[PDB]
RNA sequence: AGUGGGUAAGAGC
RNA sequence: ACUCUGGUUUCUCUUCAGAUCGCAUAAAUCUUUCGCCUUUUACUAAAGAUUUCCGUGGAGAGGAACAACUCUGAGUCUU
């Protein structure tokens, strides 16, 4: 037998039930709870290396979470096809240069952006329902960037395209000369 | 171009060349995978969640773990906020202030969790709609370039400054390329990849220290000038042990101190360069003591002629060390 | 080390502390095989007879006697504890930890001075004694 | 070639009785049963030696009670007491001790002795200054051969031909050499450009290092 | 020290040849990474542009 | 007793993860120790012969 | 840059 | 122009890693020189030795996928 993916609200309920010391429901379940707390630095590293790119809005990433809500690892290695990654970043370089040239008085986001005593916002009434904004994305030319426009700004551009990538593991990418030339022309910057 | 950007260029080149030169082939490994035995254990569950949700969850979990570590000895006067700033709740007494001292590892962990909190908070602010995607990218770049100013985690590990001086350099590498043409100097750049990867590469090496420190700290049971006094005492013990092993101690227990006194007397006689001959001492025992004295004398001479030459070179030495070395010389 | 008396269980340590009415009890908490513990053992054995009048020396292995490790913070490689009439005595050594001598001292004269100062201070009823020599700096030059 | 000039001039045949020793910290019954287990038993090994290494005995390390600070002197026969079945030599190898006792088989026509100096102790290398007292005129080596191999040999008398001496500490020393002139019988000591005639009487009054003997 | 001392500079040269490094035109069609193309076009010496216009028939 | 049975699981996890190069580096340490002891025997070894003669 | 090396001991309520 | 050829993906496990394991790059320990120097804990910067960590390739083993013919090639494959 194998364990399957739990519903997303399961971990949310587990974490919300682990509010503070006020609840007397859990007072002695400590050994197992603090046994995995030693692995906090890996949890720190996982989300920082899996943090979404500036052309993305929502990044549904796999998560390995403790059954008591102690810890949560982003169980994904950020694999990227390097020519596509560099071309995407060149597109962002162009876009940010144009935006900085255009928007005169650019607003500096203030740090820290939240009150010190303010608890973290729950992912049920602050971020989940609200429509995400538009990420930085270059206006791809429909004629020059014909092959890449379909999949340029996807999370993993061609993951299920069995022709170009071997499978879901996203390794050993095979490309064609037209799309590589398009990527190079985009990434000249 | 100004001097600062040039020095940034040479410093980046220096770090790159140091990385390349000190490269070593990866050691053969049996391929034991993390996050793969977790799902094997009946303690972890797999799912798929939005990244911002996971970041908020990890920030909350890290805050809870740090709060649990703070209230370790039931000392509830060190308030840790949700931005990972630790402060006393009141004017704590000097006894309490001494009693509420945490090592550099704890504060490094606190500041690194503060940095992750800043990153996830920037993502949350972008998701809410207060800041545009351009503003989110600029904020992330400013975070990854001004970690020292925003966090100050170098105060608990100064080698981390090596990262900071790099990141600032990367900024000087980028801005003067970013702000070259009609775009003037301003806070508009958002090319945060360089600082992000630099800090990740710091994390991949700083993880084992914090992991082992918290594993020892949160465990049920806690665990925790010797060059010259290394060979001598052990040598005596060894010799003593040998004798007591072949001495019929069940019949001759009373002679252990006698044997040790004989050893000390022989060592003193050699040190004073005076004849030494115990008449009633057995021949094998005399041979034992003679060999022990020879070994101790060789160690003594080598130690003297090592410490004297160390002192001549200008090395930092204690006062009793100098007196003992002068006596030996 | 092996010359000095050894205590095998915590009750023996309690009896040793209680049975001394007019001598300061100096207990070395550590492991006989530890080189720093070896330095403490050799210094103590060197001055175990000189200060016999107003002191006594006992050796306790914290592995076989962990009964104090939690309460006395017996986690340094070698610690020295001074007691007088069933009362632990603190020494303002200058290192910030007045409870114990957690480091190895090379000079036996310094340890004799420490023991004598402890005896003088604790005989007068005091619980903390100021060390004759400062130890906030190793004076290496 | 089996017999080159060096082989027929210096090489000789000698026999080693190597016996494995159990760990000395073992029970007596266990030691006896290990000895009976045929692993810690004596084994005979023949070999060819270009020279014989002479192990100087331990220094007194203490002043003589009567005449203080006397340089040790050992007869040549005590050093020659090696290479026979009566005397063993417990080699203290770092892994385990070996009970090796030697025995000469076939003496070479010319004999080379090397007195072991410059022995590295546990911390550095020191030079043993013990002097060996030997009869320069002749020595007898028939008594240091087994009864099986004494029938073949007829000339075991050896006379000293060359003597090497090291003067000074191992860090900086001088190698002097005395040589016996066959034509005149005189001993000449030469050190670098210096050449002097030395009486045979005080040949043994030096830290002998390498000795070359002729069987005649 | 957050910043870097000016004394750490290595590109100090008494030789004008190394002080003034001949910029590469990259055949008049290449562009150095980062800098906007328009600034480099209006900055390049256009020796190759002049040669092309002379050889443009 | 669902508390002490988690410590054993965590310890087994840590041992399994530390087993990546454990045998390799322990073999290397053993070889280095033998090489070091080649020229510098143990102190009791230097006295073994005299000990037996005792 | 930085943590410390800055605990007065005592009497019972 | 033919009969048999039998998939690829993915999850694991177990060993081996030679090769830029990695067209990338960390930290710690130890040992030498160091720079600060005043005690630990941070350190300065070069060399040397291991180690842990984020990763990687191959092999083998065990699953699922899931279908399935075929791909492909051994050849007689034919005008
Ligand atoms: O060299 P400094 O004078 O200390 O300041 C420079 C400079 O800022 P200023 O020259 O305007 O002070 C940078 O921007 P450029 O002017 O080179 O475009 C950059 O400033 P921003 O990141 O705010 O654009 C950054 O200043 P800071 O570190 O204060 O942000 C940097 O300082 P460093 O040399 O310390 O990196």
């Amino acid at each position: 037998a194998q364990k399957e993916d739990m519903p997303p609200e399961h971990v949310r309920k587990i974490i919300r039930d682990h509010g503070d010391m006020t609840n007397r429901k859990f007072r002695h379940d400590k050994r197992v709870y603090l046994g995995a707390l030693k692995y906090m630095p890996h949890a720190v590293l996982k989300l920082l290396e899996n943090m979404p790119m500036p052309w993305e809005q929502i990044r549904d990433v796999p998560v390995l979470y403790h059954i008591t809500g102690a810890i949560s690892f982003v169980n994904e290695i950020p694999w990227v096809i390097e020519p596509v990654y560099i071309s995407q970043w060149g597109s962002m370089w162009i876009m940010m240069r144009r935006e900085k040239r255009d928007r005169r008085h650019f607003k500096r986001m203030r740090f820290p952006p939240f009150d010190d005593e303010e608890p973290p916002l729950d992912y049920a009434d602050n971020i989940l329902d609200v429509e995400p904004l538009e990420a930085i994305q270059l206006e791809l030319d429909p004629e020059e960037d014909a092959p890449v426009l379909d999949w340029f700004y996807d999370h993993q551009p061609l993951r299920d395209s069995r022709k170009y990538v071997n499978g879901s593991t996203y390794q050993r990418w095979q490309f064609t000369l037209p799309m590589m030339s398009t990527l190079y022309r985009l990434a000249n910057q | 171009q100004p001097v600062k950007v040039r020095v940034s260029y040479q410093k980046l080149l220096k770090y790159y060349v140091l990385n390349a030169l000190k490269h070593r082939p990866p050691k053969a490994q049996k391929k034991r995978y993390l996050f793969r035995s977790f799902k094997a254990t009946k303690f972890f569950q797999s799912t798929k969640l939005d990244w911002v949700e996971v970041g908020l969850q990890v920030c909350r979990q890290g805050y809870n773990m740090l709060n649990l570590l703070i209230h370790r000895k039931n000392l509830n006067y060190l308030h840790l906020d949700y931005n990972f700033n630790l402060k006393p709740v009141k004017t704590l007494t000097t006894k309490e202030r001494k009693k509420s001292r945490f090592g550099n590892a704890f504060h490094l962990c606190r500041e690194v969790l503060r940095l992750t909190k800043l990153v996830v908070d920037s993502h949350v602010q972008y998701r809410l709609g207060n800041v545009d995607a351009f503003q989110l990218a600029d904020g992330l770049q400013y975070i990854f370039a001004h970690v020292g100013q925003l966090t100050g985690m170098y105060r608990y590990k100064y080698k981390l400054m090596r990262q900071i001086r790099m990141c600032k350099d990367l900024k000087h590498l980028i801005y003067y390329r970013f702000n070259t043409g009609p775009v003037g100097k301003g806070p508009g750049c958002g090319f945060w990849a360089a600082g992000w990867r630099v800090w990740l590469f710091f994390m991949r090496g700083i993880t084992p220290l914090l992991e082992r420190w918290l594993g020892n700290l949160l465990a049920r049971q806690f665990e925790g000038q010797r060059v010259e006094s290394h060979f001598d005492l052990e040598l005596r013990a060894a010799v003593m042990h040998d004798i007591l092993d072949m001495m019929p101690e069940g019949i001759k227990q009373n002679k252990a101190r006698t044997i040790l006194q004989h050893l000390s007397e022989a060592w003193r006689c050699w040190k004073a360069n005076i004849p030494w001959k115990v008449p009633g001492l057995p021949t094998p025992i005399e041979n034992m003591i003679l060999r022990y004295v020879k070994a101790k004398a060789d160690w003594w001479t080598n130690t003297a002629h090592y410490n004297r030459e160390r002192i001549r070179r200008g090395a930092t030495v204690d006062k009793t060390v100098c007196k003992k070395n002068l006596g030996r010389l | 080390s092996y010359m000095l008396p050894h205590l095998h269980n915590g009750w023996q340590v309690d009896q040793a502390i209680l049975s001394e009415e007019d001598r300061v009890v100096v207990i070395r908490f550590g492991h006989d095989w530890d080189p720093t513990c070896m330095k403490m053992d050799e210094v103590l054995y060197s001055i175990a007879e000189k200060v016999k009048n107003f002191a006594v020396i006992y050796l306790v292995d914290i592995t076989e006697v962990p009964d104090f490790n939690k309460m006395y913070e017996l986690y340094d490689p070698c610690t020295v504890m001074f007691f007088f009439r069933n009362k632990h005595i603190m020494i303002d050594l200058g290192t910030g930890n007045n409870n114990k001598i957690n480091w190895a001292m090379e000079d036996k004269q310094e340890m004799v001075d420490i023991i004598e100062t402890v005896y003088r201070g604790a005989r007068k009823g005091r619980g903390l004694v100021v060390s004759p020599k400062d130890y906030s700096t190793k004076y290496r030059y | 070639k089996k017999k080159t000039i060096v082989t027929d001039v210096f090489q000789g045949s000698m026999r080693i009785f190597t016996k494995k020793l159990p760990h000395p910290d073992l029970p007596a019954e266990e030691k006896e049963q290990l000895l009976h287990n045929d692993e810690y038993q004596e084994t005979m090994v023949e070999s060819t030696f270009m020279y014989l290494t002479l192990d100087l005995p331990t220094a007194p390390l203490y002043k003589d009670e009567k005449e203080q600070l006397i340089i040790p002197q050992v007869p040549l026969f005590n050093i020659l007491a090696k290479f026979n079945g009566i005397t063993e030599k417990e080699y203290k190898t770092y892994k385990e001790n070996f009970l090796k006792r030697f025995q000469l088989t076939k003496l070479p026509p010319y004999l080379i002795f090397c007195i072991k100096r410059f022995t590295k102790n546990n911390f550095f290398v020191e030079k043993n200054p013990t002097i060996v007292n030997f009869p320069i005129t002749n020595v007898d080596l028939r008594e240091y051969l087994s009864e099986e191999v004494q029938a073949v040999h007829k000339n075991t008398t050896y006379d000293l031909i060359a003597n090497i001496v090291h003067d000074g500490k191992p860090s900086e020393g001088s190698y002097r050499i005395h040589v016996l002139h066959h034509g005149t019988g005189k001993w000449y000591e030469l050190q670098d450009l210096q050449v002097t005639d030395i009486l045979p009487q005080m040949i043994t009054l030096s830290e002998a290092y390498i000795q070359i003997w002729k069987r005649r | 020290v957050f910043e870097w001392d000016a004394s750490e500079d290595t590109s100090i040269d008494y030789n004008p040849l190394y002080k003034e490094r001949h910029q590469v035109q990259l055949l008049g069609r290449g562009f150095i990474a980062g800098i906007d193309l328009k600034q480099q076009k209006r900055e390049q010496s256009r020796f190759y542009g002049d040669l092309m216009e002379k050889r443009r028939t | 007793k669902d508390d002490e049975e988690a410590d054993a699981i965590y310890a087994a996890l840590d041992k399994r993860m530390d087993e990546r190069r454990k045998e390799r580096r322990e073999q290397r340490e053993k070889e280095e120790i033998e090489k070091y002891r080649m020229e510098r025997p143990k102190i009791q070894q230097q006295f073994s012969d005299l000990k037996r003669k005792l």
